[PDB]
């Protein structure tokens, strides 16, 4: 399967005193690795994986320094998009950036990105082509100018189809034990009679990872929508996810239901009946 | 590993 | 922009009387960031509940699990209390067992 690995920065202005809130975190795939917040003690990058705790003083050294200069940019952006939008010193306001890099089956380089938000909307994003630039107002615009102006594309490219690929196959190696291996989801069915006529049947998966999966209820082996609901997937807190999709069935009727789990760990897909 | 600089908007 | 949380309360583990387990709150979908989340027993608010690290989704909404160790009985409510610039009120959303 495809495998990706992604940094989550947020920076959230405080106005009144002090500095902006900055939390970074790295992940691969479902697996966080890394965090870094401002408000912690450390003021260090700090692991969340056992496996990159193998990784020497000297990564820890140059992630902090670098996380520190994201943070930075970070606190400056603030007060320039401030600038751009014509806001006042006294509102929070919310910058987002997400990046990274997906790798096909084979750990080959499939896709890199780049995308950053201001106060929860699109603000400018690297193109798949990873050379240009989709600004999403004019404010974006002049950043879009400053960028191309500077480069910028070519060398988060350089970074997409070389450190990230390259870092992203050393900590799958690194981690096998974990992130190389699949947990098939863990089914059961349940059943609730809100009334003498209706019942609902609930289709579990625990315990899966990694945390993308497919549930879908069939009536006399023809997929239905009608009458179902399909809660987010949600994390156990082990580094495991959960799952559930419901249908409202006759009362007496639940053996024409059928629930279908499609996910990476399953050889063949999975079929319950009540 | 975090890409080394990050340039303002 | 404003987005409203969505909230999941459940357990880790399929929930048994006397047998220790995870009592987790899901928000996820929010914006801005800044959030008050309780988990209570029997509506007093539970101390030392732990939270991940924030991070978001692809439309830029924001997700937290908060989470504490706790050992179910027949008779002890749980539930999870939301505030946020959204909500006019706090929310408050029941652990159902079989969510
Ligand atoms: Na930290
Ligand atoms: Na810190
Ligand atoms: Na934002
Ligand atoms: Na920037």
């Amino acid at each position: 399967g495809s495998h990706s690995m992604r940094y989550f920065f947020t920076s959230v202005s405080r106005p009144g005193r002090g500095e902006p809130r900055f939390i970074a975190v790295g992940y691969v795939d479902d697996t966080q690795f890394v965090r870094f917040d401002s408000d912690a003690a450390s003021q260090r990058m700090e692991p969340r994986a056992p496996w990159i705790e193998q990784e020497g003083p000297e990564y820890w050294d140059g992630e902090t320094r670098k996380v520190k200069a994201h943070s930075q940019t970070h606190r400056v952006d603030l007060g320039t998009l401030r600038g751009y939008y014509n806001q006042s010193e006294a509102g929070s306001h919310t910058v987002q950036r997400m990046y990274g890099c997906d790798v096909g089956s084979d750990w080959r380089f499939l896709r890199g990105y780049h995308q950053y938000a201001y106060d929860g909307k699109d603000y400018i994003a690297l193109k798949e082509d990873l050379r240009s630039w989709t600004a999403a107002d004019m404010a974006a615009q002049t950043t879009k100018h400053k960028w191309e102006a500077a480069h910028v594309a070519e060398q988060l490219r350089a970074y997409l189809e070389g450190t990230c690929v390259e870092w992203l196959r050393r900590y799958l190696e690194n981690g096998k034990e974990t992130l190389q291996r699949t947990d098939a989801p863990k089914t059961h069915m349940t059943h609730h009679a809100v009334s003498d006529h209706e019942a609902t049947l609930r289709c579990w998966a625990l315990s899966f990872y990694p945390a993308e999966i497919t549930l879908t209820w069939q009536r006399d082996g023809e997929d239905q929508t009608q009458d179902t609901e399909l809660v987010e997937t949600r994390p156990a807190g082990d580094g495991t996810f959960q799952k559930w999709a419901a249908v409202v069935v006759p009362s007496g009727q639940e053996q024409r239901y059928t629930c279908h789990v499609q996910h990476e760990g399953l050889p063949k897909p999975l079929t319950l009946r009540w | 590993k975090l890409v080394v600089g990050a340039v303002g908007v | 922009i404003q987005r409203t949380p969505k909230i999941q309360v459940y357990s880790r583990h399929p929930a048994e009387n006397g047998k220790s387990n995870f009592l987790n709150c899901y928000v996820s979908g929010f914006h801005p960031s800044d959030i008050e989340v309780d988990l209570l027993k029997n509506g007093e608010r539970i101390e030392k509940v732990e939270h991940s690290d924030l991070s978001f989704s692809k439309d830029w909404s924001f997700y937290l699990l908060y989470y504490t160790e706790f050992t179910p009985t027949e008779k002890d409510e749980y539930a999870c209390r939301v505030n946020h610039v959204t909500l006019s009120q706090p929310k408050i959303v029941k652990w159902d067992r079989d969510m």
